[PDB]
């Protein structure tokens, strides 16, 4: 593991080393060869997972994180190399090591072996995002962005503290494979039941429930390129991989304390589904699919069947580079026109075709497509939902549905129709744009042509 | 809560026992953070004081560097110190009193009876 | 390498981790015990020195 | 005895008492001071006498020393206060809330 | 729901509560008298603690 | 712009609570969780009660 | 000024705490404290203005009210036993007010209304003089008397101070005073886990010095008095932001700065001695003050207020920084939590 | 020195040389249980220092 | 009155309401006696009639919310019978948040004290059910 993290520590002398004419070239391309280094942990012949160190460990759940991480620095350096190009040398490589330090943060995070230096990477990758958000961020609003997001994780983590020192007081060791072998059942006590909640509502906060949801729009919003890149496409999933970590010493209690969280989540997909439907900005909307997709994950995560956990898995690495994507389409329509109106810039086909093919496959992979782990995710979901109870179908409906609905609704009012054409300020297209979207789509058509990759710890 | 073991003379930063234990090798992860500290004190005092952030000040960044090395050796061997005869006098404790640790017996995966809590 | 090395590693990794936690607990049951009574090297709370106590003959016998 | 330092105690008490609740007078307060002061140089010349703890005698010397010391500073800084404002109010002095 | 009401419930009700509670703590006047007084009544409630609890 | 800030910003600072949309509130956020949990509970208590008294067979269910 | 009496006072400020520190008998602690209060009132009464003048008088009418408190609780235990040390069977009654009258020495609530009026009006590093080394003498009487205190008092004393310290700093606007309401939180926490183990809140204690140290040090540079005036610090002294925000964030207590350890540690040990419930309390409070220290930061780092036009002047001249004593502090106070085990002790 | 000005580009990988060392490193740190595991515990052939590097 | 707060826990929930009243107004009435000495002793009134006023209005609202909260306590453990139920606690808690909305005229503060103080209180009841010491007496 430390030769993925030490080339990307060494990413920031090169950063604060380069001459201020070759730092993105230098960076970006030297984080895309840590990515292929990355690359090498998915050699899994035997079923044991990889422990390299005593306190760095991989795993079929932590490679695709990793691997996802690594390859979206590149992609995020690519995405916020425009939007700085009328800035200080400094400020562009303080940006640029705020990224680095994330990626640095997030796979030492997923490759943690102990659940406590998980929360401390954890909170680690909480701070350089917020820095990001409020001293990147474009509107007035990107202060109550951060201290809405800060504050919701942080008084979200704060039991998480209690319980994992709480769990290392009474077992003696808070390391997850010891946890996993002489894991205990727990005596069905009220003390117990705020133990499941404690462990389990920093990581509900933090992958959006139906609840607590409410600063994930508004850092999204406020955010830029890179920040909802990196948001959308790793935070949430960290939350995610958080839950299966710490649900495995919660054994007994699970199957009647997880009642109102998958409630919230099929029915909050439903209502974020409608809200994206009714949804007057861009960005807006992709943070709620992003909501709805991560209740879904939720669900499966909760419900906790074999079935479920490889549908969650192949719905987080889909839904981070879908949602990676839509992300950067949005933002080079909002380069062009400095706005996030939706409804404003509206025939956008003619004049970017092959924008607009993207446009159109980003919506196929964002609603759910057959030939596409989207789909693969979404569908074991579904039968594992099924297979809990048979009426969540009703709800999973209506969901998709409504999913498919404001995709198509998103590409016909944003691409089809007659042009808007006092819009004179629109540039053809960028080289580096049109490669972030192909840096996006690529992966999906791999991923789907060999899905047993994202297939996570089950099976 | 071990200042009053017996042999504890006062304020002695290294007693002879001390020498009894390995030294750190002078290139563990603990010193070498320590020296990146200093040099990262050492750049942030240059570019405090608006100076150039690396060409200037080499004598003063070898003294960061050196000092903080120098002060986390000897504080890291006399922290080594501190858990081996913490780790001592646990063991002799335990060999003191065996009553109340008892070497208790754990059975084999063939006579507890774990129930099984199925997940339909 | 192959599949021996690594499962070697964790093995050893996994007896490093069992062991940590055994002494882990050991520590707290100790660290109670002389607290609740102190009779080891910790928690020994002072006391009045025996070296300042004058024990030359007084102006008075009845001491 | 007991009686007698049951008393000295309720003075100290008292003494405190008066410290705690002003009465628009810093002079006040001070005298306030210097009286749980003597009560305290009484309560340790009885103690020690009571005792025969010859050694200790020269506690009470070391606190009304000490003693002194602070109402000078309390004087000085009353001089500076009446300085100030001319009226040596303590609710005149006030004005750090904000 | 997600522009009144989850607003209205979780954080700004968090925010309005604690800056009530910051002004009711730091509506004090400048005035050492009344700060003895608090004094006197937290000695009073010490006292009062450990004749209770003894 | 001006009709994206009043659907957007200025919701919250221009809602008033009433007894009308504190109803409206409470049956829109409680009603559907409480609907689909009696659902949900209903039929996951059914399917157990089946499951253990054994009149509930998995004829192929090997992968659920 | 003058130099003659520079030194007797400095000397005298010093030595009061090492004389508390260093002695075994409790009339020589209260003469080290005396000492210190007596020496540091002059340095606070100095600019010679109505606000020093109030703040000096305050301070030293709060301090011997509690001196003359701790005194008595000598020459009580005195009484009892015949000895200079509360050994192990002396009265409750005198251990409490003990207790009590060194928290109105430190200054923690219910106590710690004088604090921050001290604290304002008083000179930046006069502050840094008070919030740091007059707190090291009565920590060291209450880590000598670690067993036979009141655990449920100090408990109490703990979280009020907590709450009130972060209710506080969320309210202020003045530096200083946010600078005491942080002193009040932390010394909560020192106080929270001090009957557990001394070793903790001297670690406490030395994180908190060496974490305010630098940001009194920052605000003394450029006679920052407000947020405003530290919000115009990207004009004066733009090569300060971010380890201020470094070290805003470290006495937040966020990881992975090594402002987290202590709080981590104090928790650690109060799970150890089953107190969830204090300490869950005491947590969250800590969030409060880390929002706080985050809106100081939005002021002053991620934002750029406006400026004015002297401030090109400002440019123009040149500065002097101390060497050796804001970049270690800062860096050490920012940057050292992998060396926790080190650390504790 | 002979090439010289962009000198830079040499960080990155010694970054990745540095870290397969300090995995080498921690390999030969574990070390327990060489052949001493029920699953392989094989015999240590007539040229054969150990199993695993 | 430590032996007053213990014959509070003497009898089980659903027996002697009027005494687990009693008790509770009385401990309520001593928690408004103590905040309205902190009150007027920081914030002093124009005159003594209205600083005992302030003492009566905050010590009456501290009674009726103990009153109201240990009323609605034992009258849920009444109704249905299973003493050892944390949501009787939550349901009193929440009462008591209602009463001191109903006393400071507004229903936000109701609400919000009746979910804080019955999460409060539901708390207390799960604590003394299963043996939470809060200040515990050092042992480690
Ligand atoms: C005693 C016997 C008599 C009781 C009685 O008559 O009760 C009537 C009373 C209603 O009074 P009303 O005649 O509507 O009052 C109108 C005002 O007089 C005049 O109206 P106004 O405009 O002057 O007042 C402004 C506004 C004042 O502003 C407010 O009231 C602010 C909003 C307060 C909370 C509203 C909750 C409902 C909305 C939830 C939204 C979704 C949440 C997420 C999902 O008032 C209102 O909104 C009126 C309704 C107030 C309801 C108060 C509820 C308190 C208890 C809450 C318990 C917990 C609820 C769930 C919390 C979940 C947290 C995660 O209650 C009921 O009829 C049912 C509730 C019974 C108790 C439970
Ligand atoms: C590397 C990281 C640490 C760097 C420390 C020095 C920082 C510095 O001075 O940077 C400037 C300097 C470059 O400045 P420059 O372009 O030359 O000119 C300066 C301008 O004139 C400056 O213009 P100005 O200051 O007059 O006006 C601009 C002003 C305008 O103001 C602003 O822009 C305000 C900005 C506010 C937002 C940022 C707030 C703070 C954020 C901190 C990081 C948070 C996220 C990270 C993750 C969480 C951390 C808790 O300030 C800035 O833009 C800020 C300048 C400093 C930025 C860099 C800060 C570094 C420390 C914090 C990051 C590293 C620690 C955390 C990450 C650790 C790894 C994951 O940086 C370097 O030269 C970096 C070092 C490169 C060489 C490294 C060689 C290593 C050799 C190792 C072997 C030898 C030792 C062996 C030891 C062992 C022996 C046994
Ligand atoms: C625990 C052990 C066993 C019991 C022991 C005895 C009881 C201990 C109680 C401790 C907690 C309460 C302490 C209250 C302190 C004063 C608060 C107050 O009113 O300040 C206003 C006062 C300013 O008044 P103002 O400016 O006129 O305000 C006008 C209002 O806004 C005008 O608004 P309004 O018209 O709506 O006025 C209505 C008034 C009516 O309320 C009152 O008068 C106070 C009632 C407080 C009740 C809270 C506890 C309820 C317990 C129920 C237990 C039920 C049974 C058990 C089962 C469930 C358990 C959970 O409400 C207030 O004044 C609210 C003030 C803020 C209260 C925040 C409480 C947060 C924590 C709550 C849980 C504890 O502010 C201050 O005095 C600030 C400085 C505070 C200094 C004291 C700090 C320490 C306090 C704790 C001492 C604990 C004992 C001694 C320990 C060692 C000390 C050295
Ligand atoms: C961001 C989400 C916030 C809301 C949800 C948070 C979790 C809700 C449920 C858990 C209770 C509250 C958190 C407790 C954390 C520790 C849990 C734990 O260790 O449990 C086992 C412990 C019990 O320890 P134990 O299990 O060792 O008990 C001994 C048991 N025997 C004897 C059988 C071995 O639970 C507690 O101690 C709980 C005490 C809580 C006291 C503090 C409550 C503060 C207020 C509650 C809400 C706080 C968050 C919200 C703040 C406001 C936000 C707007
Ligand atoms: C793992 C975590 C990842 C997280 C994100 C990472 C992003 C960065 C990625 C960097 C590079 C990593 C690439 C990973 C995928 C590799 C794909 C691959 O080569 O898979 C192997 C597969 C043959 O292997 P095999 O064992 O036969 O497959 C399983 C059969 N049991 O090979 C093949 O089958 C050949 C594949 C290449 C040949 C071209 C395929 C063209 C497919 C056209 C599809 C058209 C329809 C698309 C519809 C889309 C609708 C939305
Ligand atoms: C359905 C799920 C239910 C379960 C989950 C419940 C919990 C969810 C997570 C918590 C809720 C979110 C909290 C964070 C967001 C709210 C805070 C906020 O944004 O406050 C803003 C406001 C200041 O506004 P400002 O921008 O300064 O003003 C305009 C320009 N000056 O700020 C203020 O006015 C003051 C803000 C104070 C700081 C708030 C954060 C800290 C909270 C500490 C909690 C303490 C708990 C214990 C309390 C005592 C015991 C009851
Ligand atoms: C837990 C949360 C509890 C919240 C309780 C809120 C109770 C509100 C009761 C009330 O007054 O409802 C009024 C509402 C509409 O009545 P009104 O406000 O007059 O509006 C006229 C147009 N319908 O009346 C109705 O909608 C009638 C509903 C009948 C069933
Ligand atoms: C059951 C729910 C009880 C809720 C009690 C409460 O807090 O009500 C708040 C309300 C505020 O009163 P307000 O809006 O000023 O109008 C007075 C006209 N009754 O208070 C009231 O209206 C008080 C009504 C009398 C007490 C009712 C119990
Ligand atoms: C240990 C026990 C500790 C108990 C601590 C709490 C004590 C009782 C509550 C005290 C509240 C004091 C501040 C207040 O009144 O906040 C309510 C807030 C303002 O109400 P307003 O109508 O503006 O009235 C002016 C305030 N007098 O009104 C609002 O913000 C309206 C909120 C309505 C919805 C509340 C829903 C629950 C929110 C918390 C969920 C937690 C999970």
């Amino acid at each position: 593991m430390l030769k993925i993290i030490l080339p990307s520590l060494m990413l920031l002398p090169l950063t604060w080393l380069s001459s201020p004419k070759k730092t993105w070239t230098n960076v970006t391309s030297y984080s895309f060869l840590i990515s292929l280094t990355s690359l090498t942990l998915l050699w899994q012949t035997d079923e044991n997972y990889k422990n390299f160190s005593n306190m760095f460990s991989s795993d079929p759940l932590s490679t695709p994180l990793i691997i996802l991480t690594a390859w979206l620095l590149p992609l995020m350096l690519m995405a916020s190399q425009n939007h700085l190009k009328k800035d200080n040398n400094v400020l562009q490589k303080l940006y640029i090591s705020m990224l680095i330090s994330l990626q640095i943060l997030l796979i030492m995070t997923f490759s943690a072996t102990e659940l406590i230096m998980f929360y401390i990477l954890f909170e680690a990758t909480l701070i350089p995002t917020l820095i990001i958000i409020t001293r990147w961020g474009n509107q007035t609003e990107r202060l109550n962005a951060g201290i809405y997001f800060l504050f919701y994780t942080l008084i979200g983590s704060i039991p998480l503290l209690i319980a994992l020192i709480l769990i290392q007081n009474h077992v003696g060791t808070l390391n997850l494979m010891i946890l996993s072998f002489t894991t205990h059942t727990l005596d069905a006590s009220w003390s117990n039941n705020l133990l499941w909640l404690a462990c389990m509502m920093a990581f509900l906060i933090k992958m959006p429930l139906y609840g607590v949801h409410l600063w994930l729009p508004k850092a999204h919003v406020e955010a830029p390129i890179a920040g909802s890149m990196i948001l959308a496409a790793i935070l949430l999933k960290l939350g995610s991989y958080g839950m299966i970590r710490i649900s495995i010493i919660l054994d007994p209690l699970t199957k009647y304390m997880a009642y109102p969280f998958i409630l919230l989540s099929l029915w909050g997909m439903i209502m974020t589904s409608s809200i994206c439907l009714r949804q007057t900005d861009l960005k807006s909307l992709i943070a709620y699919s992003s909501v709805s997709h991560m209740a879904l994950v939720i669900a499966s995560i909760m419900i906790q069947t074999p079935w479920s956990f490889m549908g969650a898995t192949m719905l987080m690495i889909a839904h981070g580079l879908t949602s990676s994507l839509l992300f950067c389409l949005a933002n080079s329509n909002y380069e062009r026109i400095h706005s996030r109106t939706m409804i404003m810039a509206r025939g956008l086909q003619m004049v970017f075709p092959l924008m607009a093919t993207w446009w159109l496959m980003a919506s196929l992979a964002n609603l759910a497509l057959p030939p596409s782990i989207n789909l693969m995710g979404e569908l074991f979901i579904t039968m594992s939902l099924f297979s809990w109870s048979n009426f969540t179908i009703i709800l999973m409906g209506i969901n998709i549905i409504i999913t498919g609905m404001y995709s198509m609704y998103m590409i016909i009012t944003t691409q089809r129709g007659k042009l808007t054409n006092h819009m004179i300020n629109l540039q053809p297209s960028h080289t580096r744009e049109l490669t972030l979207m192909a840096l996006h789509m690529i992966p999906l058509i791999l991923l789907t042509t060999s899905p047993k990759l994202i297939t996570g710890l089950t099976m | 809560m071990m200042n009053g073991r017996p042999g504890h003379e006062p304020l002695k930063f290294l007693p002879d026992e001390a020498r009894s234990l390995p030294p750190p090798k002078l290139n563990d992860p603990r010193l070498v953070y320590m020296g990146l500290l200093g040099y990262c004190t050492g750049l942030m005092d240059n570019m405090l004081r608006m100076r150039p952030v690396m060409r200037a000040g080499l004598h003063r960044q070898l003294l960061f560097v050196t000092s903080f090395v120098f002060a986390g050796y000897f504080y890291l061997k006399r922290q080594n110190y501190l858990y081996a005869v913490k780790d001592h006098d646990m063991f002799g404790y335990i060999k003191l009193h065996p009553e109340d640790f008892p070497e208790k017996e754990k059975k084999t995966y063939a006579e507890i009876l774990e129930p099984f809590h199925p997940v339909r | 390498d192959g599949p021996e090395k690594n499962y070697e590693k964790t093995l050893a990794i996994l007896q490093i981790e069992s062991e940590k936690a055994e002494l882990r607990l050991k520590e707290q049951e100790v660290r109670r015990l002389m607290r609740a009574r102190g009779d080891g090297p910790w928690y020994q709370f002072p006391t009045p020195e025996k070296e300042f106590i004058d024990h030359s003959p007084k102006a008075t016998p009845d001491n | 005895m007991p009686s007698t330092f049951f008393n000295l105690t309720m003075a100290f008490s008292l003494s405190l008492l008066g410290t705690l609740m002003f009465r628009s007078h810093l002079m006040s307060t001070l005298l306030c001071l210097e009286g749980m002061v003597l009560s305290l140089f009484i309560m340790t010349s009885v103690t020690s006498l009571n005792s025969n703890s010859m050694s200790s005698m020269p506690i009470p010397i070391t606190i009304l020393v000490f003693a002194a010391c602070e109402a000078a500073v309390g004087l000085a800084l009353l001089v500076k206060v009446s300085n100030t404002y001319g009226t040596d109010y303590v609710q005149n002095l006030n004005l750090l809330q904000c | 729901l997600d522009l009144i009401w989850l607003e209205k419930t979780i954080p700004k009700s968090t925010s309005t509560l604690h800056t009530n509670m910051t002004t009711l703590t730091t509506n004090q006047k400048g005035l050492i008298k009344l700060y003895f007084m608090s004094f006197l009544i937290n000695i009073i409630l010490i006292i009062i603690l450990y004749s209770i609890n003894l | 712009i001006r009709w994206t800030y009043a659907r957007s910003a200025n919701i919250y600072p221009n809602f008033r609570p009433t007894p009308k949309n504190s109803l409206l509130g409470a049956v829109a956020g409680f009603g559907p969780l409480i609907f689909w949990y009696y659902v949900f509970k209903t039929d996951r208590d059914r399917k157990e009660r089946l499951i253990q008294e054994g009149k509930l067979d998995r004829k192929f269910n090997i992968s659920y | 000024m003058n130099p003659i009496t520079l030194a007797i006072i400095y000397f005298t400020i010093f030595l009061g705490p090492v004389i508390t520190m260093s002695s075994t008998n409790l009339m020589l602690m209260w003469v080290g404290l005396e000492f210190s209060l007596l020496a540091i009132i002059p340095m606070l009464i100095n600019k010679k203005n109505p606000r020093s003048t109030e703040a000096a008088t305050k301070y030293f009418v709060t301090q011997a009210t509690a001196s003359m408190i701790i005194l008595l609780a000598i020459v009580l235990n005195y009484k009892q036993l015949g000895t200079w040390m509360f050994q192990q069977q002396t009265n409750g009654l005198i251990l409490n007010m003990t207790l009590m009258a060194l928290s109105m020495k430190l200054g923690l609530a219910p106590f710690h209304f004088w604090l921050p009026e001290v604290t304002q009006g008083i000179p930046l590093h006069m502050g840094l003089i008070l919030l740091t080394w007059q707190k090291i003498a009565p920590l060291s009487i209450l880590i000598q008397i670690y067993p036979l205190l009141n655990s449920t008092i100090i408990l109490m004393l703990a979280i009020t101070s907590i709450f009130m310290g972060a209710w506080g700093g969320l309210n202020q606007t003045q530096m200083r005073k946010i600078m005491a309401y942080s002193s009040i939180a932390h010394m909560g926490w020192m106080l929270a886990i001090l009957p557990y183990n001394p070793s903790l809140t001297l670690l406490n204690l030395m994180i908190y010095i060496i974490l305010t140290a630098p940001m009194f040090m920052a605000l003394m540079l450029n006679n920052s008095m407000t947020i405003n005036s530290i919000s115009l610090l990207w004009n004066k002294t733009p090569a300060m932001l971010t380890m201020i925000s470094l070290m805003l964030l470290s006495l937040g207590g966020l990881p992975p700065l090594t402002g987290f350890l202590p709080k981590w540690i104090i928790i650690t040990e109060l799970m150890k001695n089953n107190c969830l419930i204090m300490a869950t309390l005491m947590a969250m409070m800590a969030l409060l003050n880390l929002f706080f220290y985050t809106r100081l930061i939005y002021s002053t780092s991620l934002t750029m207020f406006p400026t004015n036009n002297n401030s090109k002047m400002m440019t123009h001249q040149t500065k002097t920084k101390p060497n050796l004593m804001f970049s270690t502090l800062a860096i050490m106070s920012t940057m050292t939590l992998p060396l926790a085990p080190q650390l504790i002790t | 020195q002979l090439l010289r000005e962009h000198w830079v580009h040499i960080l990155v990988p010694a970054g990745f040389v540095f870290g397969c060392y300090l995995d080498r490193k921690d390999d030969e740190k574990l070390t327990a249980f060489r052949n001493k595991s029920m699953l392989f515990q094989r015999e240590l052939r007539p040229n054969e220092e150990v199993t695993w590097k | 009155v430590k032996r007053f707060f213990e014959s509070y826990h003497e009898v089980p929930d659903g027996t002697q309401c009027h005494r687990k009243t009693y008790i509770t107004t009385a401990l309520g009435g001593i928690c408004g006696i103590i905040g309205s000495a902190y009150s007027v002793s920081l914030n002093p009134a124009d005159s003594t009639l209205e600083a005992v006023a302030r003492v009566g209005r905050y010590t009456f609202t501290a009674a009726a919310i103990g009153a109201m909260f240990g009323l609605t306590t034992c009258v849920s453990a009444q109704v249905r019978e299973k003493p050892d139920d944390p949501l009787n606690y939550f349901i009193g808690g929440c009462a008591g948040g209602l009463t001191l909305g109903a006393r400071t005229h507004s229903y936000g503060t109701a609400a919000m004290g009746c979910v804080y103080m019955g999460t409060a209180a539901a708390l207390f009841k799960i604590g003394k059910l299963e043996g939470w010491e809060l200040f515990p007496t050092p042992k480690v």
